Formats: C-alpha cells, sequence, structure tokens
C-alpha cells in the first residue's frame, strides 16, 4: 500500500491540477480559503482484530456539505471527486498503520 | 477521540491544495485556527515545522492524522518517536513535490526492521 | 481599412511575427515523445522560447516553474505591446488586462474579509492583471478601505459602482458572487467598448469572440451553480453576462435551468453548441471553439483584435505547454494528446 498510496497521490494531484489548467490560474487561495469545513473526516471505530480491541478508523466524507470545490470551472468537481477517493485510500493506509502500530 | 481530517503540515503545498479540494481541514473559531497547517516548504522554518508537527500531534485532542509527504529533516527527526501514542495523532508520509521514496518512510524501515 | 496602419502598423508587424512564433501541432508530436522534464526543456529551447529556461538547474525544475517562466516571458511581450501603442489601440489592451486585473482583485478582497496575511497575496498576484494602487490596496485593514480605494484611481470604480452598494461584501461569497458579478461588468462594459469605437472587420470579429466568452462563462455558472441551490435563479439571471450570441433565447433557461437536464435542453438550442456538454469535458470543447475563433482572427490582416487572439493563444499554448509537461513528469502517457491548439 505504501507504493499504491503513492500512485492514487500522484493520480488525484495530476487531476487536480488538471482542474487547476480548467480554471485558467491555480486553485491556490480560492481553494485554500474554503478550509471552513471538511468534507472527508476519519469516523471513530475499534475492530476486535484477533482479540485485541485495535483502533482502526474508519474513513467518512461529509455528506452534509461540499461546497469547498464550488468555484470556478466545471472540472472542480472531478478534481474534488478523485482527491476525496485519493483521500480514502490514504486513509485506509492510516488506518492500517494504526493497526499495525497497536 | 472526536472524529477529524488528516492535516498536511508536513507535506507539499501541491498536497496541502488536494487535501483542501478533498475537503482534509475545518476551521477553528475558538482560536482561529485550522484542521490543517500551512505547507509552507522552502519557505518556513524548520523550528515552524517541528512547533507546528507537535501542535497537531500533541497540543491537538482530535483524531486528525497527519501527512508527512516528503518531510524535510524537520519532520524525519521527529518520526522516531511521533508514532508513539498513534492515536489520536496519526502519521502518513504521502507524495509530495519530492518523490515519495520508502527508504526516507519511518513506518516502513519499521517495519522492514521487525522483520 | 487603411487607418488601421497609422499607427498600430508596428504593433501589427511584431504581433504577427509572434504568431509566427507559436508552437504548431509537429512540434507538439515532437514534444511529447520526450521522456523527461530536462529533455522537455532541451527540446524546447529549439523552439520559439529558445533558451528562456536556461537559468534553472534540472533538480530544481518543475512543472509549475516552466508555467511561471514561459507566462512570464509572454507577459514581459504583451507589457511591451502595450506600452508600445497608444490611443484606442492602448485602451483595448488596456481592457485585455482588465480580465486578469478583475480576477486578481477579487482575490485580493479574500485576504481582506480575513487579515491572516498581505504580502505574501500580493507577491502570488499574476502580474498582467497589475495596476497602480495595487500596493495601496493592499494595505487595506478591512472590506470598507478596499472598497473607497478601489472606487477611486483604478478601473475597478465603474464595475463597483454599478454592481456593488457600500461593500456589501461580507455576506456574499466572493468566488461565486463577488468575481463573478464583477467579471460580467466588465464584460459587458469590454462589448459596448467594442461596440462604439473600434472598425471593421476588428468589430465583426471581437464581438462574436467577446460573446463566445460570455458564452462560456455563462455556461461554466450554470453548471457550477446547480449542485448548489443557494444561488436564487434571479441572481443567477443577474450574473449571467446578459451580452452574448445565446442571450436571451438561452439566458433565460439557464437562468431557469434547476438542474443537469435543464442546463442540457437549454445549452443543445443553440446550433454550434448541440452535443458540447454531452461528451467528454468541457476544457476541451471549450479550448478548441477558442482557438478556433483566434485562428479566424488571424485570418484577418488589418484589426485591432490581432492581439487578442494573439495573447489568448499563446496563453492557450502556455497551457497546453504545462499539460505535456504534467504528463510527462506525473507519468499518465496516455493524456498527453489533450493538447488543444491548432497551429
Amino acid at each position: 500500500a505504501k507504493q499504491k498510496m503513492g500512485r492514487v497521490m500522484q493520480t488525484a494531484a495530476f487531476s487536480l491540477a488538471e482542474v487547476s489548467y480548467a480554471t485558467g490560474e491555480n486553485i491556490g487561495y480560492q481553494v485554500q480559503e474554503s478550509v471552513s469545513t471538511a468534507r472527508f473526516k476519519v469516523r471513530a471505530r475499534q475492530e476486535n482484530v484477533s482479540g485485541v480491541y485495535l483502533s482502526q478508523f474508519e474513513s467518512y466524507i461529509d455528506p452534509e456539505i461540499n461546497d469547498f470545490r464550488l468555484t470556478g470551472l466545471g472540472r472542480g468537481g472531478q478534481q474534488v471527486q478523485r482527491a476525496k477517493e485519493i483521500y480514502s485510500r490514504a486513509v485506509e493506509t492510516l488506518v492500517e498503520l494504526a493497526s499495525l502500530q497497536t | 477521540a472526536e472524529k477529524r481530517t488528516l492535516i498536511a503540515v508536513i507535506a507539499d503545498e501541491d498536497t496541502t491544495t488536494g487535501l483542501l479540494l478533498a475537503g482534509i481541514g475545518q476551521i477553528t473559531p475558538e482560536t482561529q485556527e485550522k484542521n490543517f497547517f500551512v505547507y509552507q516548504e522552502g519557505k518556513t522554518t524548520k523550528e515552524e515545522i517541528t512547533d507546528k508537527f507537535n501542535h497537531f500531534t500533541e497540543e491537538r485532542d482530535d483524531i486528525a492524522i497527519l501527512l508527512i509527504n516528503q518531510h524535510i529533516a524537520e519532520n524525519i527527526r521527529a518520526r522516531v518517536d511521533s508514532f508513539t501514542n498513534a492515536f489520536p495523532a496519526i502519521l502518513e508520509i504521502p507524495s509530495k513535490d519530492h518523490p515519495y521514496d520508502p527508504e526516507k518512510d519511518s513506518v516502513l524501515k519499521r517495519v522492514r526492521k521487525l522483520f | 481599412g487603411v487607418y488601421f496602419n497609422i499607427d498600430n502598423g508596428f504593433i501589427e508587424g511584431v504581433v504577427r511575427g509572434y504568431r509566427n512564433g507559436l508552437l504548431s501541432n509537429n512540434q507538439y508530436i515532437n514534444l511529447t515523445q520526450c521522456d523527461t522534464l530536462e529533455d522537455l526543456k532541451l527540446q524546447l529551447s529549439s523552439t520559439d522560447y529558445g533558451n528562456f529556461l536556461s537559468s534553472v538547474s534540472s533538480e530544481s525544475l518543475t512543472t509549475s516553474l516552466i508555467q511561471e517562466y514561459a507566462s512570464s516571458k509572454l507577459y514581459h511581450e504583451f507589457n511591451y505591446i502595450r506600452d508600445q501603442s497608444s490611443g484606442s489601440t492602448r485602451k483595448f489592451m488596456d481592457y485585455i488586462t482588465y480580465g486578469y486585473m478583475i480576477d486578481n482583485v477579487a482575490l485580493m478582497i479574500t485576504g481582506t474579509i480575513h487579515d491572516r496575511d498581505k504580502g505574501e497575496i500580493l507577491q502570488r498576484c499574476h502580474p498582467l492583471g497589475w495596476f497602480d494602487t495595487l500596493p495601496t490596496l493592499s494595505v487595506a485593514t478591512d472590506l470598507e478601505s478596499l472598497y473607497e480605494t478601489v472606487l477611486v484611481d483604478t478601473p475597478l470604480a465603474p464595475y463597483f459602482k454599478n454592481c456593488f452598494d457600500t461593500a456589501e461584501e461580507l455576506d456574499d461569497m466572493n468566488i461565486e458572487i463577488i468575481r463573478n458579478k464583477l467579471y460580467k461588468a466588465y464584460l459587458e462594459d469590454f462589448y459596448n467598448f467594442v461596440t462604439e469605437e473600434i472598425p471593421e472587420p476588428a468589430k465583426e470579429c471581437m464581438q462574436t469572440l467577446l460573446g463566445f466568452e460570455a458564452d462560456r462563462r455563462s455556461i461554466n455558472i450554470a453548471l457550477n451553480s446547480l449542485q448548489s441551490s443557494d444561488i436564487d435563479p434571479d441572481l443567477k439571471s443577474d450574473l449571467l453576462p446578459n451580452i452574448g450570441k445565446l442571450y436571451p433565447l438561452a439566458t433565460f433557461h439557464l437562468a431557469q435551468a434547476q438542474d443537469f437536464e435543464g442546463v442540457r435542453a437549454a445549452l443543445a438550442n443553440v446550433y454550434e453548441y448541440r452535443g458540447f456538454l454531452e461528451t467528454g469535458n468541457l476544457e476541451d470543447h471549450f479550448y478548441q471553439l477558442e482557438m478556433e475563433l483566434c485562428r479566424d482572427a488571424f485570418t484577418q490582416q488589418f484589426a485591432i483584435s490581432t492581439v487578442w487572439a494573439w495573447m489568448k493563444s499563446k496563453e492557450q499554448e502556455v497551457r497546453n505547454i504545462t499539460w505535456i509537461a504534467e504528463c510527462i513528469a506525473q507519468n499518465q502517457r496516455e493524456r498527453i494528446n489533450n493538447y488543444i491548439s491548432v497551429y
């Protein structure tokens, strides 16, 4: 999953930069100002793996608001979807790492 | 602990932008803060990066994971001990401007050494 | 058109020579087979850009860096064209700058609602849309100060006084509302300007190309404004350019288009946009149409709109260069050929 997540991260970076190409200049500060609310989060969970209460966090995107990508060009939605898939993959990797440590 | 989104303190600017686009940051009206630190790679001091990493990993009480994507030595040195108590402060090494080689990955190094 | 060459003749000649420097499809193919970014610059030095990127080490080279440097040389040259001409053409090139200026001022609005930082915000401003009072406008301590300093001693004043009233800006989202409606005011003023003082055929080409840009902005607004519902259609109707060529018979339906079904029904009504949104990404279709109209502009030989055509063409060209550089640096070779330019 180290190389899998590296591949997925570079895919997400390409998608975001393609959205930037769609919207002229970089998403930059317009994207940065949308840090008011988080569209993705790691929900709390506890899975008893082999009798040990491992704290494997479960990724859960926010279903209430997704306005952080509502700006500029239409490719922002596709870029947000690619980045959300990448975030889900990375959250799975982080949950596996936490399980490994515990 | 309470759920939180992964921080990108030690990630690249592009990685931070991607995380923000995905929605991996939330505001903190209590102190005008945010769930993700500024990825000022090549501009912020190493001590500042270490302080931000400590604040996200020790001062913060939420369950936010962390991003160390191609992090500078300011985070590489800290990662030898920051992995302890991986909850609520988780750690990870995404991709960044520099390639995300597994050679510098502390978690991968520990996993290999345990073998 | 014989009076055109009274003063713009030197500008015309230099811009046509610059068109001679535009990148062709064959050298796009040549740049495609390149495998590494330093190989990309090595082959690009053979092109019009020359040794522009010889000041950076290979390890420090990035797609963002090459984007910035190519856009920087283009901006140097556009500023040269702007200050090497006077009169109606001078005002025309100012209006060309004014769109980037609108984007830049809208960016500066952020940073005033919340005052996190100023200097980096000012530096990261892209330099094409610069005007004199930008540094003064940057030290604004609140929305009010920017509001007054933008209504005096800057071309922002007419649009702001037309659209805003005593800085009622906090309630409105910048990018979705403050930026786009301001862009609309700019676009209406520019279309008007072309309609009074431009001569034929610059008129007959610039008016339809500006209408196309209005249509593209309108369609982008319509599609991006249906995911959320807090943009009420009356504001959406106001937000749409209200001038172009699909106005009004298509603009009205777009204003009342509530979903993707409504926008597909409305936009497909006009002839040259049928299936435009049905297949693929809007980026490719819209840029293809934009480059076709620019090529159309170049076909005319005496016309002011040749400078617009050239610098849109070069901007889209540097965008293609960035696309190739990114699709070779970030791998994913299956999307190299997305480049749009036709020359």
